[PDB]
DNA sequence: GGAAGGAGCGTTTTTTTTTTTTTTT
């Protein structure tokens, strides 16, 4: 298990918000975790190569949308997440993040 | 936790479960192989699973290697006498700067140096992936090159092959 | 005129339109009215050699689309093409999924141009069972834009699911009763002068195959033209060309069989095989001679019918003609 | 020099000396070769079928059809098993024997022949205006030995590209030819020469070679020993003439193929002894015969008729022998390894005799 | 939603597995002791091999199950590279476990493993046996190469008896509160042919269709095993009886000719009553009919002729 | 669009209510979906009995009109090797539903064409992801399915279509078209169908074509036989009577005349004669043995071609010799 | 001076289509 953490600065991570699954109410202290197969997640690498900005949006139904902006070429990638996270993976993720 | 076949493994050549005549033949052949100019360079043991091929080879090496190794001229890796009587090829080893098919080729290229004050018995039990056609062809080439080598000095090379049928697979 | 005379008569007189197809009206009517209904189903043509299956499908395709549109709406594959499972799963499927090409104004004006393509699998009985299985859902799914036509001589070689999917058309054998008009027309076109009943004899010899009959007529016409005597072709010449054994030789064989002496039969058969007669023709002639004879009893006829069937089945397996013929004659002599 | 089989081979239809009716039919075919159909010549081996085909081609094109050369064509299977085929060619025709490819013969039909059929042969006209077109002639030797798949592949190639190609197939028996292929062909029966015509040809060869012949009867005997195979007749005539200082006599032995003598010895052994050990020795002889690439079905024919030639055997024995021969011939046709069926035949004969 | 009963009622402890009482008891002894050796578990489908191995691993490893078990089956990559890297790294891992406890590598459907991977497994077993133990699960123990078998204890699971199947069915019925009759449970057990998975599936199907598990209701959905019908057809003393069975019970029920002939061969192989000559002749006739069917002539007439020949031989 | 389709496809059932003949299976599956407890399914049966139609209709009912978004359908026309099972099927079965619409459905049509290795790999995919996904396997030949796969599926047998269901579907088609079918024609169609709806629909379409004016012309048994080129029952009866009573010459002439009248093929005559003789009351059983063996041999020989006249004479002789036992 | 037990012998190896693994890429 390895981790890549994005800095909490307004230069790489412009903004982050957690909406409690309704897009409206902001909740602090709640962690949203999305589990994906790298075979599908890695398909956005080439789109990110030319990307200027990337907007991630995850819903409660297990759908992740990535909007990539490079007058210009615009890309939208939608992927489904896995059904559930195994106990070992959940424990390792919690240990890594805490 | 200990398995009995490991806990009660033979501690000497006499305790090895092997027919006397076969043991005598193997011992004579191996002893001849250790002589300065030995006619035979490779000893190929074949048989079914668990018939004491590797065990008898190791027990015999424990006696033969000390008796035929030249005393080091005050040179050795570590303080200990480097009890490495048997050098075995490891088929699952993967290194960064070597293609898989060449791994065995590298091993032999080192094994040739284990003579005289560095004498050691070369044992091949875990073979390379001979089910791959190219790997098998390269293995055969290397064996032939060892057999036809012009090197004046080489260490004894023992190949233990356990014969078994391959069940039909989908 | 030389260019028109560059083709054997079978290719020269291949039907151009569905009207030219003879003796197969039971299916030709359905195919013809499909031109107006535009409701063509998947088809399975099956029948013995030289009955007009390939000609019928080619005429239908020509009538439906026309010389130009056809090239974009037809995919033809036969035994001369590789037709493995991968081919069925890639090339046939891709063609079946292809969008229907846009017809030109001329095509629409002149031809019905139904909104689907056609995949013809000639000699379909040569395809493997797995390759055939790969066609099932391809035919079912893309039936809106694609229709399949399978053609074969041995229907049992088509797997049951495909036979169920396809509407079946049996092509009947062409004999002296239903195909005589076409052969007479061909003879009149080529100015072949033959004695009365010659065309009947050709059609009876051909045994359901009009292609063989047309080839025989061409050979007889060539012989007559080379002779250049101006005389009518005779049935004896036709029988000689067809390889039919002369009646006197058959009578000699029958007398030898009646005698029953093994050595004499062996000697006569050894001398008879010198001439190179085909054992199949001899067996057919012996069946005709014995089954229709009124001088033998019922048990004899039953036994000889089974013997003849066994010998013919063995010959169909590409067996060795001398041995089979001698065995058959020895068995008959023992009846 | 060349063997007498090829040295005195006729090179035109007018040079044919036996089966006059066949020559007349071939000449009638050559009258207007513009619409020549596909041909299938069938008859006993060594009678002159290939010679007649070459004479027909010479009549259509000219003597240049005899200026033959050889090329090697490479094919690759789906398993990457590279292999080669010999293609004989004259400026007007091609000759192939796909059966030499075994089960791969179909590939030859699917790749080579089709391509030849697809490439339309055109040439600049020497005097007239525009290109001139001419169909290609292709000879398929040993047609009866083709697999059913190759025969099926031949069908639409023969039909569709009839303008560019005309096939002339040659076989010794039509039993293995599938019905569609026969339907697509003009069948030509080629009878074997009679003993008198074989003797006449041999006498002409003898006179040309200046070999002293005591009596013509010898030639007749040679004919009777060839069983109508003219090629074999000429080969034995040459062998006997060379072995007797170019002087044949009534006492001069007739030289037969060695495997034929071996089969005769095997027949005598089978007749004399019928036991398990005899069967094992018969197996040894059969394997020796097979090691020389003698076809299994040919061995079965020759053994069967050699056995039927035995004088001591009675009618029941011969009837049983021919029954077993037919059964095991079918088994060989439908089988994979011929040794099983040859052994079964010999064992059944031993049982019936004993 | 609601899980199918086959997965809903999968035993979670070794004490809930029925049948093979001796083997299950030995597994319980191993679980309580700890000294688990390399083992191979062989048997027919749906008798509890996978459940037994999973339950034993859980009981042995307790909370350490997540970090102490490596499970791989035919649905995962299991080539030689996997043995070289993943299994090797797992076996090299140093995990602190209670005394007598080792890491477990579960190789379900081990029979399908490739020859190269199996040969590679020898060295890892030799090197890491002090900390890792291997549990193979398969249907044919002979499909594991002999050098691997030489290191493992063999355990063959037998077919479940009607008593064990009935006991488990009664437990499931009590949990689900299902209405039934003795004849219905008898029919379910008879149609299961010793497969507990099939018994549970058929019980669930019958309950969903009608709720009350009777004989008639069970037989409306479930069909009697066609091997028994084929055996009855083959053993009929009259040609007409065999033909009638073939027509009514097999042909008109939609059974394909190929299935009928394959089942006939399988059944004839196990006919204890018949003599050897008759048996081998019947096998020959079945093979000839199978050859005819494979060529495309899969007609009822061919099967009737096969039956006629078999009857002729019986006389 | 649907008007241009072949009838076998134009009349494909859309809802489960349109599937006839399989009352038990339809009842059970409908109740399962009503309770939402669908297990892994196996549909085993002969061609053209409604398996694919039933599974598609069930998917439509479960997911409404948007079933194509959460159903993964694969058939023999698609490659389904072990790699496909490991990657595509595995990823589909291991991912969430589009809108949390319960479980996902994977249809493996014609699964008897899948390799043993792929079927073996399917076992644990089916088992582990049962909570989120359900599998449906359709087949005509069970011997091609591994025992492990068969153990995992709830089995449903599609019987050959009964006469009543075929009659109801024929009535529906006749109403949809402007067609008139006679009772004798319906009986002939049912007899020749052998429980396959596809054959019924194809023959009906061909019969509609045969009619000169379908708006007013009625289909009779003669039209059915003309379209199928099949023998009439009277022809079979006459041939059998001549074989069993007339002498060899008369029987040969009768067979030749009957065949030449409408160009009948020998195989269909043999099949009809076998149907007739199956109901014959024979006092000697050896007669049945001879009949069955000889006629099966003749059918096998015909399957490879051969000489037609010799085969017909063989049929005559075989029947005569077999019935000499009853003497 | 009877077996009882044991070892050694009795051997060589492409091919149709189709699917799959492995290694280098
Ligand atoms: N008296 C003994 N004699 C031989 N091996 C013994 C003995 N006692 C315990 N063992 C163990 O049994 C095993 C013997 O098997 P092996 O020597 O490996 O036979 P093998 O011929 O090399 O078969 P493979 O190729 O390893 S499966 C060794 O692990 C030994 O430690
Ligand atoms: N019904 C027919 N009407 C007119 N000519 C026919 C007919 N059938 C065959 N022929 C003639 O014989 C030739 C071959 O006809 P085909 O349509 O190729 O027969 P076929 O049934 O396709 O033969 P197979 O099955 O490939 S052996 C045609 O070019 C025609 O000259
Ligand atoms: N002995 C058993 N006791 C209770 N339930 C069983 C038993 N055997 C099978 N089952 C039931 O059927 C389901 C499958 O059991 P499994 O252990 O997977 O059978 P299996 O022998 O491993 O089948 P294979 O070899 O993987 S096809 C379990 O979840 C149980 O619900
Ligand atoms: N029970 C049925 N009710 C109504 N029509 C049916 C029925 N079964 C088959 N058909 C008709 O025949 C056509 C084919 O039905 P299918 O469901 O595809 O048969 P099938 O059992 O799946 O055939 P196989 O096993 O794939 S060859 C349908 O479009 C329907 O028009
Ligand atoms: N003088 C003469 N020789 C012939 C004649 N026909 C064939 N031959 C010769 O006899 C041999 C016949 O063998 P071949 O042509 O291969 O016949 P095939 O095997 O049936 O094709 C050849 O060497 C010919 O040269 C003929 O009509 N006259
Ligand atoms: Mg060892
Ligand atoms: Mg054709
Ligand atoms: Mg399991
Ligand atoms: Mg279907």
């Amino acid at each position: 298990f390895s981790k890549i953490k994005l800095p909490s600065n307004r230069s790489i991570l412009e903004k982050l918000q957690v909406f409690d699954g309704d897009s409206t109410t902001v909740i602090d202290g709640f962690a949203v975790i999305g589990f994906f197969d790298f075979t599908s997640f890695d398909k956005i690498r080439k789109s990110t190569k030319i990307a200027s900005k990337v907007l991630f949006r995850m819903d409660v139904h297990g759908v992740l949308s990535v909007n990539i902006l490079s007058p210009g070429i615009v890309i939208e990638v939608c992927m489904l997440e896995k059904e559930s996270i195994d106990e070992a993976a959940q424990t390792e993720i919690e240990l890594l993040m805490e | 936790g200990e398995q009995w076949y490991e806990k009660f493994k033979p501690n000497c050549l006499e305790q090895v479960a092997i027919h006397k005549r076969k043991l005598k033949d193997v011992q004579e052949a191996l002893d001849a192989m250790f002589l300065p100019n030995a006619k035979h360079r490779i000893l190929l043991l074949s048989g079914p699973s668990g018939c004491s091929k590797s065990t008898v080879i190791k027990e015999l090496s424990k006696i033969l290697v000390p008796k035929y190794r030249q005393n080091s001229n005050g040179t050795s890796f570590r303080s200990t006498p480097n009890e490495h009587k048997v050098t075995e090829f490891r088929g699952d080893c993967i290194v960064n700067d070597l293609p898989q098919m060449e791994s065995f080729s590298e091993f032999l290229k080192g094994a040739r140096y284990l003579v005289m004050s560095n004498l050691s018995l070369i044992l091949i039990e875990d073979l390379p992936n001979v089910f791959h056609i190219d790997t098998r062809r390269r293995f055969q080439q290397l064996i032939l090159q060892w057999l036809y080598s012009s090197e004046p000095l080489l260490p004894p090379l023992v190949i233990c092959i356990t014969e078994c049928e391959i069940p039909e697979n989908d | 005129e030389q260019s028109l005379a560059q083709q054997p008569w079978v290719e020269k007189y291949r039907p151009k339109n569905l009207d030219e197809v003879t003796a197969q009206d039971h299916a030709v009517t359905v195919l013809k009215k499909t031109l107006k209904s535009a409701n063509l189903p998947h088809m399975l043509f099956y029948g013995p050699p030289g009955t007009g299956k390939t000609s019928t499908i080619l005429a239908l395709t020509k009538e439906l689309y026309g010389p130009d549109l056809m090239k974009s709406r037809i995919l033809e594959l036969n035994a001369s093409d590789e037709r493995g499972i991968s081919i069925v799963r890639e090339k046939v499927k891709n063609f079946a999924r292809l969008t229907v090409s846009k017809p030109s104004k001329h095509d629409l004006e002149n031809y019905p141009c139904p909104p689907y393509k056609i995949i013809i699998l000639d000699e379909a009985d040569s395809m493997t069972a797995d390759a055939q299985s790969a066609l099932r859902r391809t035919m079912e799914t893309y039936s809106g834009v694609t229709r399949f036509c399978l053609i074969c001589n041995y229907v049992t070689r088509i797997i049951d699911p495909l036979a169920s999917r396809c509407s079946k058309f049996r092509f009947k054998a062409l004999d002296a009763s239903n195909a005589i008009d076409r052969l007479r027309f061909i003879s009149e076109q080529e100015n072949v002068k033959c004695d009365d009943g010659v065309l009947e004899r050709i059609l009876d010899i051909s045994a359901g195959d009009l292609r063989r009959g047309i080839t025989l007529l061409q050979s007889a016409s060539k012989g007559a033209q080379y002779l250049g005597d101006g005389k009518n072709i005779t049935s004896t010449q036709v029988e000689e060309l067809a390889g039919v054994v002369p009646h006197d030789i058959l009578i000699e064989i029958v007398e030898k069989v009646k005698s029953g002496d093994f050595d004499e039969i062996k000697k006569y058969v050894n001398t008879f095989m010198k001439s190179g007669w085909s054992a199949a023709s001899v067996v057919n002639q012996l069946h005709e001679y014995y089954i229709t004879n009124d001088n033998f009893d019922t048990n004899f006829k039953n036994q000889i019918s089974w013997l003849l069937f066994t010998t013919d089945s063995r010959l169909n397996n590409g067996t060795n003609e001398h041995i089979q013929l001698l065995n058959l004659l020895v068995k008959i002599s023992q009846l | 020099m060349s063997l007498w089989v090829d040295k005195y081979r006729p090179k035109s239809l007018n040079a044919l000396s036996h089966n006059e009716e066949l020559t007349n039919f071939l000449k009638s075919l050559s009258d207007q070769p513009r619409d020549l159909p596909h041909l299938l010549l069938y008859g006993p081996n060594g009678t002159g079928k290939k010679t007649r085909c070459m004479a027909l081609l010479e009549s259509i094109f000219g003597p240049g059809v005899y200026r033959l050369k050889i090329d090697v064509r490479q094919f690759v299977t789906a398993s990457n098993r590279k292999l080669e085929l010999n293609v004989v060619s004259s400026p007007y025709h091609l000759e192939i024997t796909p059966s030499d490819m075994g089960n791969n013969d179909r590939i030859v039909i699917q790749e080579l022949l089709k391509e030849v059929a697809q490439m339309e042969q055109v040439d600049f006209q020497d005097s007239k205006d525009g290109l001139a077109h001419r169909y290609k002639c292709v000879i398929i030797n040993e047609a009866n030995s083709l697999t059913k798949d190759a025969q099926a592949a031949l069908r639409r190639t023969m039909e569709k590209y009839s303008k560019n190609i005309r096939l002339i197939m040659v076989c010794d028996s039509m039993s293995p030819i599938i019905a569609p292929i026969k339907s697509r062909c003009l069948l030509i029966r080629c009878p074997a020469p009679s003993d008198s015509e074989i003797s006449t040809i041999l006498s002409d060869v003898v006179t040309n070679e200046r070999i002293q012949l005591e009596t013509k009867d010898i030639l007749k005997r040679i004919a009777q020993a060839s069983n109508g195979n003219l090629r074999v007749s000429l080969l034995m005539l040459e062998s006997m003439a060379l072995n007797n200082e170019l002087a044949l006599k009534s006492s001069s032995p007739i030289i037969k193929p060695d495997w034929i003598i071996v089969i005769h010895k095997l027949t005598r052994k089978i007749v004399k002894e019928r036991s398990v050990n005899s069967l094992i020795e018969c197996r040894a002889v059969l394997y020796d015969l097979l090691a020389h690439c003698i076809p299994a079905n040919i061995i079965l024919k020759e053994l069967t008729f050699s056995l039927l030639d035995v004088e001591t055997l009675n009618t029941t024995n011969k009837s049983s022998i021919i029954e077993y021969s037919s059964v095991f011939d079918e088994r060989l046709s439908l089988g994979n390894k011929a040794i099983f069926h040859l052994e079964g035949f010999i064992a059944k004969v031993m049982c019936c005799l004993d | 939603l609601q899980l199918p009963w086959v997965e809903k009622y999968r035993p979670q402890v070794l004490s809930d597995i029925v049948g093979n009482k001796e083997t299950i008891d030995r597994l319980q002894q191993i679980a309580k002791d700890g000294n688990m050796p390399h083992m191979i578990i062989s048997g027919m489908p749906g008798i509890g091999k996978t459940t037994s191995v999973h339950c034993l691993a859980h009981e042995l490893l307790g909370r350490s199950y997540a970090d102490g078990v490596l499970e791989l089956n035919a649905s995962d990559d299991r080539g030689i590279d996997v043995v070289r890297n993943q299994i090797k790294h797992f076996a090299q891992k140093k995990l602190h476990l209670p005394p007598g406890k080792h890491k477990i590598v579960i190789l379900d459907e081990a029979d399908s493993m490739t020859a190269g991977a199996q040969q590679a497994l020898r060295r890892t077993m030799e090197l890491y046996s002090n900390s890792t133990r291997f549990a193979f699960a398969c249907n044919q123990s002979n499909k594991i190469i002999e050098p691997l078998q030489s290191r493992c204890a063999i355990l063959r699971y037998s077919k479940l008896s009607d008593e064990d199947v009935l006991k488990r069915l009664l437990q499931i019925i009590k949990l689900e509160d299902v209405k039934y009759t003795n004849d219905g449970l008898e029919a379910i057990i008879f149609t299961a042919e010793g497969d507990m998975r099939q018994a549970i599936n058929n019980l669930q199907s019958t309950v969903a269709g009608h709720g009350l598990v009777n004989a008639d209701n069970v037989f409306k959905i479930v069909d009697s095993p066609h091997p028994l019908i084929v055996k009855k057809m083959l053993l009929a003393s009259n040609l007409e009886d065999s033909i009638q069975i073939l027509r009514t019970d097999l042909w008109k029920k939609g059974y394909s000719s190929i299935d009928i002939v394959t089942t006939s061969f399988r059944v004839t192989k196990n006919l204890a009553q018949v003599k050897e000559s008759v048996r081998l002749e019947m096998i020959k006739e079945i093979g000839l009919t199978h050859m005819r069917i494979l060529e495309g002539v899969g007609t009822y007439l061919q099967l009737a002729s096969m039956l006629a020949k078999i009857h002729k031989l019986n006389n | 669009s649907k008007e241009n389709l072949p009838w076998v496809e134009k009349y494909r059932p859309e809802t489960l209510d349109e599937v006839y003949g399989q009352n038990e299976v339809i009842t059970t599956v409908r109740k399962f979906v009503d309770e939402g407890k669908l297990p892994h399914l196996l549909f085993y049966g002969p061609p053209g009995t409604g398996k694919t139609s039933t599974i598609v209709a069930l998917a439509r009912e479960i997911y409404g009109k948007n079933y194509s978004n959460m159903v993964l359908e694969l058939n023999a026309s698609d490659d389904r090797g072990i790699d496909v099972v490991r990657n595509q099927i595995k990823d589909f079965a291991s991912t969430r539903q589009i809108f949390s619409k319960g479980f996902k459905l994977i249809i493996l049509d014609e699964a008897d064409a899948m390799t043993n290795a792929a079927q073996n790999a399917l076992r644990r995919v089916i088992e582990r992801y049962t909570k989120n996904t359900r599998f449906c396997v359709l087949a005509n030949y069970a011997h091609k399915l591994t025992p492990a796969l068969l153990s995992r599926c709830t089995r449903f047998r599609f019987q050959p279509l009964p006469q009543e269901a075929i009659e109801r579907r024929i009535a529906n088609v006749l109403v949809h078209e402007k067609l008139k079918l006679s009772p004798n024609a319906e009986k002939a169609l049912i007899e020749l169908s052998n429980g396959d709806m596809r054959r019924v629909l194809n023959v009906l379409q061909s019969c509609k074509a045969t009619l000169d004016n379908p708006d007013e012309d009625e289909i009779s048994d003669d039209v059915i036989y003309e379209c199928c080129g099949a023998p009439r029952p009277s022809d079979l009866k006459a041939v059998l009577k001549s074989i069993l009573e007339d002498d060899w010459g008369t029987a040969h002439y009768t067979l030749n005349k009957v065949r030449s009248a409408k160009g009948l093929a020998l195989i269909d005559l043999i099949e009809g004669i076998v149907k007739i003789l199956e109901d014959y009351e024979l006092q000697n059983e050896e007669t049945r043995v001879h009949l069955l063996t000889k006629l099966a041999d003749i059918e096998y020989s015909i399957s490879k071609g051969g000489n037609d006249q010799i085969q017909g004479s063989a049929v005559i002789g075989a029947i005569k010799a077999s019935f000499e036992n009853e003497t």
